[PDB]
């Protein structure tokens, strides 16, 4: 209903982001 | 009204850049909020930096384009430029940028609009 | 670097860092606005007068009359200021609180946490909801954010205790078997600067926490 943290506070874990090949 | 906020609005976010790096010139786009990461080779895997802030594709007074984050969490921010657009990348739901001296930061942008955007207007400037 | 910045230059940074380039979800009402006013308020306390002693510390309240004054975006507001401000913590002092009463493995004792300022009492490990997240998601962020402790594989959603002091709604979530050795610090800028046990025979039948004292009590002498 109410809030008082917006979403992009929750950014995605450090987890989340891709590893392709090259890295 | 809508036009006129947008005036007040780049006005004070390029003063507030020239404030921080003079050698700013003008803005190419934003983005609402970007988180920061970077990824440790060796260690193979990505590190969360707190840099999490307003994103400025900004273009200084030499015509070199480069980004700048208003880190909300600490004064350091992040301006990097983007000597060839081939060093950024649309992976997934963030993009990876290999900066020239060989490191790897990934920006998750919270509007996924203003990720396609922004990837699309790099590829097109140069 | 604000090492030696203007107070106007400071509140240009403000509202290009905080307020006028928000995404437009929470750009539209007035107390979201003042949520961002709170976020700019502790950049402008914990670092900018921290490059720069000779600015002022300015309570929250006093900070945010001087930014919608001067921020355009703003200025509908500079004059019912005081009462959109008003509107601003009637509106957080209403926002769902998750938290967890941690225990120990002989539910004699159970983490409090202390405010930063050395008035500030003690208190559970609790804190504000955020867009979307569930209760437990809460109890869990904020549990971490205050104590540095991970309780996503101990939490029971069946088992807590909801209040409603004044009109602020409280969710305490009762985690006991937490060990005494286990390691607490938190995660945050200010908001936090003691984590220690108490035992639950030392509480008043200052703290905010006596409210509680009664549901927790029955509820362990059923275990
Ligand atoms: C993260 N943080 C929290 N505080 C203080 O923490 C108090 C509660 O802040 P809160 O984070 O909204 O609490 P909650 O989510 O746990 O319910 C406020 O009165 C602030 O003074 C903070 N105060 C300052 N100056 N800077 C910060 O970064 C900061
Ligand atoms: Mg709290
Ligand atoms: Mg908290
Ligand atoms: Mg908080």
């Amino acid at each position: 209903i109410l809030y008082a943290g917006p979403t992009f506070t929750h950014s995605p874990a450090a987890s989340n982001l891709p590893i392709p090949t090259f890295l | 009204a809508m036009e006129d906020e947008n005036i007040l609005r780049n006005a004070v976010n390029l003063q507030v850049l020239k404030f921080h790096y003079p050698e700013i010139e003008s803005i190419i786009d934003i983005a609402s909020h970007v988180a920061v990461y970077q990824f440790d080779v060796g260690s193979q895997k990505w590190l969360k930096t707190s840099i999490e802030g307003t994103f400025f594709l900004v273009k200084d007074q030499r015509a070199r384009v480069g980004y700048v984050i208003l880190n909300r969490n600490s004064p350091e921010n992040l301006y990097l430029f983007i000597n060839h657009p081939s060093n950024v990348h649309l992976v997934d739901r963030y993009l990876i940028h290999r900066t020239e001296n060989q490191h790897v930061v990934g920006l998750w942008m919270f509007d996924p609009n203003d990720m396609s955007r922004i990837f699309n207007i790099v590829k097109e400037s140069l | 670097s604000f090492t030696n910045a203007t107070f106007s230059q400071v509140l240009d940074d403000l509202s290009a860092r905080f307020i006028l380039n928000l995404p437009a979800e929470e750009q539209s009402s007035v107390e979201r606005l003042c949520f961002q006013i709170e976020q700019a308020h502790w950049f402008y306390e914990d670092f900018i007068r921290a490059q720069n002693d000779q600015l002022p510390s300015l309570g929250l309240r006093v900070f945010s009359a001087k930014l919608f004054a001067h921020c355009p975006l703003l200025w509908k507001w500079s004059k019912v200021h005081e009462e959109a401000f008003d509107d601003f913590l009637r509106y957080k002092t209403r926002i769902p609180v998750r938290g967890a009463i941690m225990l120990d493995m002989s539910m004699q004792q159970c983490v409090l946490v202390k405010g930063w300022k050395a008035s500030s009492g003690w208190g559970f490990p609790k804190g504000k909801i955020d867009k979307d997240e569930s209760d437990v998601d809460c109890a869990i962020r904020e549990v971490y954010e205050e104590t540095g402790f991970d309780c996503s594989s101990r939490i029971n959603p069946n088992e807590f205790i909801d209040m409603t002091i004044r009109g602020q709604n409280v969710r305490l979530y009762i985690i006991p078997g937490i060990s005494l050795d286990t390691r607490f610090e938190s995660r945050t800028r200010k908001e936090i600067s003691k984590i220690e046990w108490h035992n639950l025979m030392d509480l008043p039948t200052f703290y905010m926490v006596i409210p509680f004292l009664a549901p927790l009590k029955k509820w362990i002498k059923k275990r």
